C-alpha cells in the first residue's frame, strides 16, 4: 500500500513510514538504501 | 581634500567585495558556528 502510513516488513526489514515512487537506481544486487546518519530511506520491493 | 577622501572610500569599499570574495577563512566566524551545531546533532544521530 503506497501514499499511507504503514507498519511494514519487507523481506525482513521492519519499519513504520509512507511508501512512495523514487528518482535513484539500485545497483542489481543492492537490496536496501541508506542515507547520512544510517536511516533506511529507500527499499526495494522483493516481489517487483 | 573631500574629493580623494570620497575616492579612497569609494575604492575601498570597491576592494571588500573582493578580499571577502576570494580568501576562505574571512566568513570563518560565521560558518564555524554552523558546523559546530552538525556535528553535534551527527553523533547524537550516531550515538542511536
Amino acid at each position: 500500500v503506497k501514499n499511507k502510513c504503514v507498519n511494514f516488513n519487507f523481506n525482513g526489514l521492519k519499519g513504520t513510514g509512507v511508501l512512495t515512487e523514487s528518482n535513484k537506481k539500485f545497483l542489481p544486487f543492492q537490496q536496501f538504501g541508506r542515507d547520512i546518519a544510517d536511516t533506511t530511506d529507500a527499499v526495494r520491493d522483493p516481489q517487483t | 581634500n573631500q574629493k580623494l577622501i570620497a575616492n579612497q572610500f569609494n575604492s575601498a569599499i570597491g576592494k571588500i567585495q573582493d578580499s571577502l570574495s576570494s580568501t576562505p577563512s574571512a566568513l570563518g566566524k560565521l560558518q564555524d558556528v554552523v558546523n559546530h551545531n552538525a556535528q553535534a546533532l551527527n553523533t547524537l544521530v550516531k550515538q542511536l
